[PDB]
């Protein structure tokens, strides 16, 4: 007959925070999942507002964690929308640290990894405050880069710009390739959430989107590594001979080199240069033009000379990033200049090459394995004219990969989309792999698609073994110590910030955050862009 | 049994546990878990330059 609720209660305010409470320590959506993993004994548990009012009551659940092999509990909190400032509170352990939840909780972070892409350009100074602390360097190798291994000659071709790499300062062509084509594809995924953005860039008030003027960066550099002689073959990296000290780079003087063509460098450099051609062209379409031009040119030769070839780097004892085969290289270099041209060359090209691949979409890939690029492009085209038996295929690849990505996060401790699979860079195969979820919910939207991409990023912000965040500078105890050249030689006890590390291995305790760890404690382009992709399609999102 | 040499740091091939080939950012590498003093030490070496006894441990390790 009748019903009113009970008063809400608050908190008595002893709760300690506890390092056995692991979550996402930036938070979390209105109307996605919201978990908490706790590696200790308890039951009941509340989620707080910032002032005391208890606004959740709930029990974790045991469950098994493979990965760390201990029994962890989890505290499923999705229910709680509203936005605001909370922590949660588990009687008998302690409290988490305090999180947030709103439609736009990852727009800051968004930001701070485009910074990091900022931070890493190469040719110019750069100069940043975050958080009240000045990071900065003068002009970088302004000298590169020399000829002398391409045709013997001690010739300057100007190879400035772009990012570096890595912790080390060389540049990297085969890198480039899957760190501008996911960011690339963050674009025209999710072009209406980003167009719009704007980032803390030299480039704010000129006529381009800020998001693509970070990648014009790149592009500019990328561009000027194919050979003088006009044959198409693209130079593999510029690179000085030896790994240079942890130095600023600035005061790095030794001479930096174009290094001998790959075959997989020279597809990666027509998939990035068509992918930029058809998205630049609405903002710079001279700059278009070149690339569409730059792409014929080396595609051409890819056309006339189909054969694997590995660089000669011979002489050189940085980065080999030395991908086994170009097949996938290539076929994402089709996919890209059917996308942007759409001649029926292109097309057969694709899909020749496509149909040899049993597997259409793999769950664990990285910048030696770029084929789902390609499948990305081309699945998602508005172009008439694919075969229909293809594009099932790849559908069905994509939404069992899809579902067994949902699958591992789910069944996982901690909701580690990559489960038990450590290696180095892992961390940045974790949000890659949000490319393969945010992909399948375009195909066929289903809410788990989403959450699974969000378990990724909580993931990585804390929801973890370690309860760290894994990207320097956001949420809690963050990295301190990578192996970032800029980071060791500067004056600053904070390392450079916005950057996501590349992970331990072989097992779940292996990362140790350490200078002298290049191994779990690196940083690097591909793992921020991961990244990047991953925040990427939380920005100007509203999930009602 | 022979030392496997890496960066520089010496193990002996009877101290190795699991053997594996990654394709790293550096090259191509034999990863490796071994024995030291009772803890799990991790190590890595260039394929190109790793002994044949690692060689055949990894081979064996593949089949
Ligand atoms: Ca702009
Ligand atoms: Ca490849
Ligand atoms: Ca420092
Ligand atoms: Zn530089």
């Amino acid at each position: 007959l009748i019903e009113t609720k009970v008063s809400a209660a608050k908190i008595t305010e002893n709760y300690q925070f506890d390092s056995r409470i692991r979550l996402n320590s930036i938070g979390f959506i209105p109307n996605h999942s919201k978990k908490a993993t706790i590696a200790a004994n308890c039951s009941t548990f509340y989620v707080v507002k910032e002032d005391g009012t208890i606004v959740y009551t709930g029990t974790a659940t045991s469950m098994f964690d493979n990965d760390t092999k201990e029994t962890v509990y989890i505290a499923d909190f999705s229910s709680v929308n509203e936005e605001g400032t909370y922590y949660l509170a588990v009687p008998g352990v302690g409290k988490s640290v305090n999180f947030k939840i709103a439609m736009n909780v990852y727009e800051d972070a968004f930001k701070t990894a485009m910074l990091g892409m900022y931070l890493l350009r190469c040719g110019t100074s750069v100069s940043a405050t975050y958080n009240g602390i000045h990071y900065s360097h003068g002009p970088c190798h302004t000298n590169d880069a020399y000829l002398d291994y391409i045709n013997g000659q001690h010739t300057k071709k100007d190879s400035t710009k772009g990012w570096h790499d890595a912790g080390d300062y060389n540049k990297y062509v085969v890198n480039a390739g899957i760190t501008v084509g996911s960011m690339f594809l963050a674009w025209e995924h999710f072009k209406d959430q980003l167009e719009p953005v704007a980032l803390e860039i030299p480039e704010k008030n000129n006529s381009i989107p800020d998001f693509l003027d970070e990648l014009k960066y790149e592009i500019d550099w990328i561009l000027t590594m194919q050979y003088p002689d006009g044959s198409g073959r693209v130079a593999h990296k510029v690179s000085t001979r030896n790994f240079g000290g942890f130095i600023m780079p600035e005061n790095e003087h030794d001479e930096r080199f174009f290094v001998p063509w790959s075959s997989a460098a020279t597809a990666d450099f027509v998939a990035m240069t068509a992918m930029a051609a058809r998205i630049f062209r609405p903002y710079d379409p001279q700059y278009a033009e070149k690339c569409i031009n730059a792409a014929k040119v080396s595609y051409e030769f890819l056309k006339n000379n189909p054969a694997n070839v590995f660089a000669n780097q011979s002489g050189f004892s940085t980065g080999e990033y030395a991908t086994v085969s170009d097949a996938d290289d290539r076929l994402w270099a089709a996919a890209e200049m059917w996308e942007t041209l759409g001649d029926e060359e292109y097309l057969r090209d694709f899909e020749n090459r496509a149909a040899q691949f049993s597997k259409k979409i793999e769950a664990d890939f990285d910048w030696d394995n770029v084929a789902n690029l390609g499948m990305f492009t081309y699945l998602l085209s508005e172009r008439p004219g694919k075969n229909p038996a293809l594009v099932q295929s790849i559908k069905d690849s994509l939404l069992s990969t899809a579902d067994s990505i949902v699958r591992t996060s789910q069944n996982h401790g901690y909701g580690r989309t990559l489960g038990t699979t450590y290696y180095w860079g892992c961390n940045g195969t974790v949000v890659r792999q949000t490319m393969i979820l945010q992909v399948a919910n375009k195909i066929s939207p289903n809410n788990d698609y989403v959450n699974a991409a969000l378990d990724a990023i909580s993931h990585v912000f804390g929801r973890n073994y370690y309860n760290r965040s894994y990207v320097t500078g956001l949420g809690i105890n963050p990295p301190m110590n990578p192996h970032d050249r800029r980071s060791g030689a500067d004056g600053i006890w904070e390392p450079w910030p916005g950057y996501l590390v590349g992970g331990g291995w072989p097992g779940p305790k292996d990362w140790v955050d350490i200078q002298d760890s290049y191994q779990t404690n690196e940083i690097a382009i591909n793992w921020n862009a991961a990244l990047i992709y991953a925040l990427a399609g939380f920005v100007n999102y509203n999930s009602p | 049994s022979v030392k496997v040499k890496f960066h520089e740091k010496e193990v002996d091939t009877s101290k190795i546990k699991k053997v594996w080939r990654i394709n790293t950012r550096l090259g191509m590498r034999v990863a490796f878990t071994y024995d030291d003093n009772g803890k799990t030490g991790r190590g890595m070496v260039p394929e190109k330059d790793a002994p044949k006894e690692l060689l055949d441990m990894l081979a064996r390790a593949e089949g």
